[PDB]
Parts: structure tokens; C-alpha cells; sequence
């Protein structure tokens, strides 16, 4: 019994276990999770269509909005469901060979698969409406998406380990996520905001990731200066190393 | 082979660390039945949980090359919103048991439980006896080298207790058992050696009667203290 | 033992119970319930100051934003904490002489007291900075605040009674509250949006309540047409009657 | 003086309404000890919960002028986040206890529990026996006219059993108990009248042995049915 096989078995068990809780018992969670993006699409198209037309006459609003909104939804879902993974299955730690990291990565893979399904469905229904859906450069888009996924999972694991025996921190990080919706410039193009506040907004790694994903997805998309992948890549690597180190240091205390 | 190497376990209290075990190193005898006896709060239940893997020691470790079961009849490891069939299926996936084996395991638990349509209903609607029955069935579902009991013979009704006793009598000769019971008749009948837990220290007696006499003398000494 | 006396005793007990849970265990909840408004103040002042200057040169941004944001915070808190009151103390109905409505109104009065304290603190710190804090017409402001409080409590009670034995509804109403932040026009003055979407936005009662509160709070504040108190007042009365009726119908089934 | 007027309690099931009591009207005898006996699932626990105010009857009501306790030893009414002192504070806040009385009661509960520093720890950080001790203390706290017991005499360890029995014998003669026990010796010792619950109907026997014989005959008739 090598550790890899039992790890895979318990990961599959936790994954389907999470899938049962997250999705509805009547197999209807997909309906709400598909309603979440379309409401934002509707309100932003009815609220900022002419503003985007004044912004640039090159890319239509729906595809440009989806290609940034869905990765942001993946990021926020990874952070939120990863920070609550350990303090949701306290009883399941009674069995041997369970561990908390297995729970957090089962939730991570469930969120990744679900949001990948949502992204594929959105791309399909976008191509069914006569829009442009095929990525011009798919390899760079895949790399950017992988970096964003790693950053989100790392931040979620860090918040899960650090904020043990203090639920109240979990209450405030969520309120930190709300301005990040507008700071990241997912809704409106960042080319319109004046440079007077650009550098303070260049410290958001998800901003760089979103612009690079849009640049790799669209043909002839102008990326402004200081949107290198090096800064979010280093941020993700450092945060992942820090979170893994903190989990390794506090291992038996997290199980309880 | 079961060994506790440098096992130090404490409880967090406002007045400091309430130490239960301090550098406990002890080797259990092999292929024999063990009766874990001791005073109330001496540390029998927490040592049983440490053996079963429910709670990890603060310091040291437990080294074992044989399967150690969870507390038989414990309903704390279940999910209230999940039904018994899916619960025993999940426990099967925990130990990596094959599909055919899981099927019979599920059938065996369902037949032993004798619950009925509520077997497709979740534990939040179950009572204490129903939870005890399904926990007992999920405990017998796997062939453990060592089975752990802490007063699990008093659960259920008379018929369920008789069925459990007959099953364990059939089991005797195939697997070992660690029993924590205040009734020394059960220790004499079912256990071959005695382990006395006192002041964070474990003492092994190859004779059950000698260990019972030692525990009774310890109780008398504790009662004689002013 | 009159029913009012035992009701008052259990309300005081349930009230302090909700207090202990909501406030921090180290007497720290005041810190975050004061931090939530100031972050939004800072981001909206750094993001829309010149836009408000172009809007009207009569009312400065901080007081105008506070006087609409704090009532909206009270409303959203009332709805959110009221709808989760019954399915948070399921182990409390074992004792007799208690009802779920006692828990919901204890949570309501706790939220009202907390937000009133926050509002008074914000007004004090606004007057300490040389701004204008004294309401010109305080009676109309008090009436508008009472109507808004009743509407929020009624909606919370309705969502508590209706969405029992289905927590998934509580998952989606939160995503219904996020656009309501921008629909209600609390941040930016509603005088700037073109009338082409006004008739769809006049169906929000909290919009009418916020504009009427601002009009009663400020001297010489222009209120646009169709912002009568009659529509939100009738909305609140009808919703309260419906919620009380639904609670009375599903009384014994609620407590289990 | 306890009366059940038109008491009709049923549970919602996928197959319809599972009727536990149908238009049950029954008057309890006054100032005597009552032994509630019956088959498993006959509704003894449901009847006790209805008497104690845990469950509100769908039709009819329970009319009483004396204080009726909750089930003794029931730990389900506690909050895991709250501590024992805060829990008993809230419990005496329910009944409108004075400050001096509730303070002393709190001290009495802390003395009876023999729990110590954990008394200031939350219910979640408690064991089953510790919760049972706390629940027993608060159940015996209020000087109830009627105390409802459902197998609570067998909870705890031997020392807690002896202490509970001693305090119960101290309370014998000052209050009346309604006891639900499968042991007929306890019914003979602690009850003056017997109430047999069967098929949603309650039958009163002023003689304990007559009710015991009736229950045994009902069991024999049920067993003889093919």
C-alpha cells in the first residue's frame, strides 16, 4: 500500500463527498452556478455598453466580459471554498489517512472542474450566437490560467492554515474581496482610468493575469506597460511556498 | 506489534497544559487480548483514541504493523445529512476496498442493522440506538487485527446485545481485542493480559487476576488518601 | 406570569445570546463593524470625488455618502441576519416558552442597536472634522428610517419563514443583494443617470427611502419625481402582513 | 393535575402521516409517582416530550397547573459555543430566577458537576458523560413538581450513578417523578401508579404489579401474533 494509491483513493472520496454537498441533492446546483455569471453579464451589458463602445471599437462587450469574469469567478471561488475547507469536516479527521490538505485540494479540484465546465459552456453559447470564441493563442492562455489557479489555491490554503481557531478573520477577507472586483478592472477596460492611480493598482497580481489572459485570447490586444507575468508568477510561487511551509509547521494542531 | 514511543499528550486548559501522558513508551504484547483498566480520568479513553487514530499525540508516535479499529459503536464519525449506505461506502473508500467487497460490506451492514427503509434515510433523523447499530455494523464490516471496545456491550436492546455477543464469540480466535470496561468479569472472560493506566504510566500484567488485584489495591490506596 | 413578561425575559436572554455570538469573544466586534463603513468611504472618495464635484457643487461627498450608506448597511444587515435566525438556534427550541419569532426579533433589535451606534459614531466623527451633521428635519428622517427598518425586518422574516428546509435559497439572495448596492444609487447621486432606465429603477423601495432620507437630512435637496413615500410604505406594510401571516400558518412546523 | 385533551400527534412520512396519538384524552393522577411503560415505538418518548413542552401537539393540548420538567439528562438543548455557567444562566433566565437564587444555583451546579476548569469551557469542548452530568444538574436544579426521566438513571460512571441515586432519594417525598424504564424493578421501587401506552392509547393502573402484568401480557400477545 504505497502512499500515492491511498492518497488518490481518499482524494476521490473527498472530491465526490464535496460534490454531493456543493451541488444540490436534486442535482440542480448547476442551474444556480450558471445563473451567477449571466446576471452579471446582463447588468453590465445594460449598464456599460455605450461606455465600452466609447472605449474601443474593436472588441464586443460579451466575450471580453466573459473572458475576464469567469477566471475571476474561479479565483474567488478557490479562495473562498479553500479557506473554509479545514473547518468544515472536523469529524472526518477521526479516521486515519484523511489529513486536512486532502480536503483542501479535493475542494480545489472540484472548484477547478466546475468552473472549467462553466467556462466551456459559456464559450459554447457565445459561439452559438455568432461571436468570436476560438482563442488565437491558446498555450499562453493556458499558462496564464494555470498561474492564476495556483495563486488562488495557494492563497486559499494560506488563509485556511493561518486563520485556524479564529473564524472572524474569515469574515473580513470576504469584505476585502468585494473591492477587488472593481480594482482588478475585469468589468471595464483598464485603458480608460487615468495613470494617476495606475502604480497602486499594479500591485494586484490578478490584474496582470487578467490582462495577459485577454491579450493571449484576443488578436491584436494592446497590453499596457508593467503587466509582466513575472510579478504574479513570483507572487504565486512565494505564496505557495509560504503556505506549504506554514502547513508543514502546523500539521498536528490543524487536525485536532 | 503496537508501540508508543515518547507519547506525550496534554489537554489545553486556562490554568496550563493538563498533561495526560508524559513520555509514554510502551509495547503491547502481540496476538493476545488486552484489557485496558484504570481509574476514571486515568487516560483509558484517550489512549484508545490514540491507538485508533482519532487523536494524534502532541509528542511521540504510535508504531503499528497491524490494523487497529476505531471505537466500536462510536457515532461521532458519521455525517448527519448523509445516509448509512453512502456513509459505509465512504468508509470503504477510506480503506481502499474494492467494488465487490464494498457491495457485500454494504449488504452485510444493512442485514446486521435490521433498520429497514431508514437505511436510505440520514443520521440526523436517527436515534441513539439506530446510530449505535449502524456504527456497530460498519465496525464489523472490516476484518481488523485489533478491535477496540469502550463499554460497547451495553448498547442496543437485549436482542441486539445478544447478536453482538454471538458475533464476537464467533470472532474470537480470528482477531484480537482491546477492551476498556469497569466490569472485571468481561476482562476475565475476554482478555488474556491486563494493562493498567495510572498517572500517565502503563503497566503490563500477563495474568489478568494479578492486574485486577493491582488495580483494586490502587483504588484502595486512592480511597485511603485523606 | 403574563405573556408579555415572559416574552420580555426571553427576548432579553435571546438578545444578549445573539450579542455574544455576533460580537467578538474578546469584546472586539466594534472594531470591524466600524471598519466596514470606512473602507467603502475611502475607496468611493478616492474613486468618485471629482465625479461628484461635476455632479453638484452643493453637498460634499463624505456626509452625503454616509447618510445613505449607513441606512443601506442597516437594511442589508437586517435582511441577512434575520433570514438566518431560525436555522441557527435549532437546539434552543427544546425548552418551551420560546419561539423562532423571539429569536428573529432579538436579532433584529441587536442589528438595529449596533447600526444606530455606528451611525451616531459616524455623525460624531463627521462633526469633529468640521462637516455638517445636524439634520435640518429630523422627524421626517426618523419616519423614513422607521419605514426602512420595518421593511428590512419584514423581508428578513419572510425569507426566514419561506426558505426553511431549503438553505440553497439563502445562497442566491446574497447574489441578489450585490447589484442592489449599485441599483439603489447610494454611492453616486441618481440625478446623473439618464431617464431611459428610470422607470425600471423606481420599483426599488430602498431607493425611494434613501432619497427621502437624504432630502429630510439636507437643506435644499432636490428630490426627483416619483419618489413618494407611499410606494415603499405600502411595500413594507404588505410584506410585513404577508410574512406575519406565513409565520402564523407555518408555526408548529417551523420549530423542530 | 395534568390532562391531555384531544391530543393528536403524528409525524410526516413519505407514506403519509404516521399517527402516534389519535385524539388522546387522559388525566394523570395527582401527587403520585408515575411509571410510563409500553412497547418500543409506542410513543413513550413522544408523550414525555409533549408533557415537557419539547414538542407542541398538532391537535389538542396539555393542561397543567404544576411545573413539569424537561427530560432529565437531555444534552440536546445546550449550545456548543456557550459554557456551562452561561448555559445555566440562560436556563434560569428562561424561568425568571432572581439574581441571588440563580447565582447560588450556578454554584450548586458547579459543585454537583465536579468538572472544574472545564466548567468555564464551551459545551462543544465536552464529552458525553460531562454533558450528561451538566444536564442532570440543570434538570435537578429547578424544584419541579414533576420530573421526567427516560433512562437517565443509568448515565455516568459508578460514582456519578451513586451520587445521582443519593440525591434522587433525597428528593423522594418532595416531588413526583414520571419514569420511563424497561426495568420493572425500577417501576416497582420508584412509582406508585402505572400508565401503559399502546396503539396511541393510555391506560391507568393504580397497582404497579397489575400494570406490569398487563404490559407483559401485551408483549406475549404481540409475540404470539404470526
Amino acid at each position: 500500500r504505497s502512499p500515492w494509491q491511498i492518497q488518490q483513493a481518499v482524494l476521490f472520496a473527498l472530491f465526490l463527498r464535496e460534490l454531493k454537498t456543493r451541488l444540490g441533492g436534486r442535482w440542480l446546483g448547476v442551474f444556480w452556478v450558471l445563473l451567477e455569471p449571466v446576471a452579471h453579464i446582463a447588468v453590465m451589458t445594460t449598464l456599460f455598453s455605450l461606455a465600452h463602445r466609447a472605449a474601443m471599437p474593436s472588441i464586443e462587450y460579451p466575450v471580453f466580459l466573459i473572458t475576464g469574469l469567469i477566471p475571476f469567478f474561479m479565483f474567488r471561488g478557490l479562495v473562498t471554498r479553500l479557506m473554509e475547507a479545514i473547518d468544515s469536516n472536523r469529524g472526518l479527521f477521526a479516521y486515519r489517512q484523511v489529513k486536512p490538505i486532502d480536503t483542501v485540494i479535493a475542494r480545489a479540484m472540484l472548484e477547478i472542474s466546475l468552473q472549467s465546465i462553466v467556462y466551456l459552456i459559456a464559450l459554447g453559447t457565445l459561439g452559438w450566437l455568432g461571436f468570436h470564441f476560438l482563442p488565437v493563442r491558446a498555450l499562453e492562455l493556458a499558462g496564464v490560467s494555470a498561474v492564476l489557479i495556483m495563486l488562488g489555491a495557494s492563497l486559499g490554503l494560506f488563509f485556511a492554515v493561518v486563520t485556524n481557531e479564529i473564524p472572524q478573520a474569515r469574515a473580513i477577507v470576504r469584505i476585502s474581496l468585494l473591492p477587488l472586483y472593481f480594482v482588478s478592472g475585469v468589468i471595464f477596460p483598464v485603458h480608460t482610468i487615468p495613470p494617476q492611480y495606475l502604480p497602486l493598482l499594479q500591485l494586484n497580481p490578478v490584474l496582470h493575469l487578467i490582462e495577459l489572459s485577454r491579450a493571449s485570447f484576443f488578436p491584436q490586444y494592446r497590453v499596457l506597460q508593467g503587466i509582466n507575468l513575472a510579478y504574479p508568477a513570483g507572487f504565486a510561487l512565494l505564496s505557495l511556498f509560504l503556505a506549504l511551509m506554514l502547513y508543514r509547521l502546523r500539521r498536528h494542531q490543524l487536525a485536532s | 506489534m503496537i508501540e508508543l514511543r515518547n507519547l506525550t499528550k496534554w489537554y489545553p486548559t486556562p490554568h496550563g497544559r493538563r498533561y495526560v501522558f508524559r513520555n509514554l513508551n510502551f509495547r503491547f504484547p502481540d496476538d493476545v487480548s488486552i484489557g485496558l483498566i484504570g481509574r476514571n480520568g486515568a487516560g483509558k479513553s484517550t489512549l484508545m483514541r490514540l491507538l485508533g487514530g482519532i487523536e494524534a499525540p502532541n509528542e511521540g508516535e504510535v508504531v503499528t504493523d497491524v490494523s487497529i479499529s476505531w471505537p466500536v459503536g462510536l457515532s461521532g464519525g458519521f455525517q448527519g445529512s448523509l445516509t448509512a449506505r453512502e456513509n459505509v461506502k465512504f468508509v470503504c473508500r477510506i480503506y481502499g476496498t474494492s467494488h465487490e467487497d464494498m457491495l457485500r460490506k454494504v449488504r452485510f451492514v444493512e442485514e446486521f442493522a435490521e433498520i429497514g427503509e431508514h437505511f436510505d434515510l440520514p443520521m440526523k433523523t436517527y436515534s441513539s440506538g439506530m446510530r449505535s447499530r449502524v456504527a456497530f455494523g460498519l465496525s464489523m464490516a472490516f476484518d481488523f487485527d485489533y478491535y477496540l471496545i469502550d463499554e460497547a456491550m451495553a448498547v442496543g436492546d437485549a436482542q441486539f446485545r445478544a447478536k453482538s455477543r454471538a458475533v464476537f464469540d464467533s470472532r474470537v480466535g480470528q482477531a484480537n481485542m482491546i477492551l476498556v470496561s469497569h466490569n472485571m468479569n468481561d476482562i476475565k472472560e475476554y482478555c488474556d493480559v491486563v494493562v493498567l493506566v495510572d498517572q500517565g504510566q502503563a503497566t503490563l500484567y500477563e495474568d489478568v487476576e494479578a492486574g485486577i488485584a493491582a488495580y483494586q489495591g490502587s483504588l484502595k490506596k486512592a480511597a485511603a488518601k485523606p
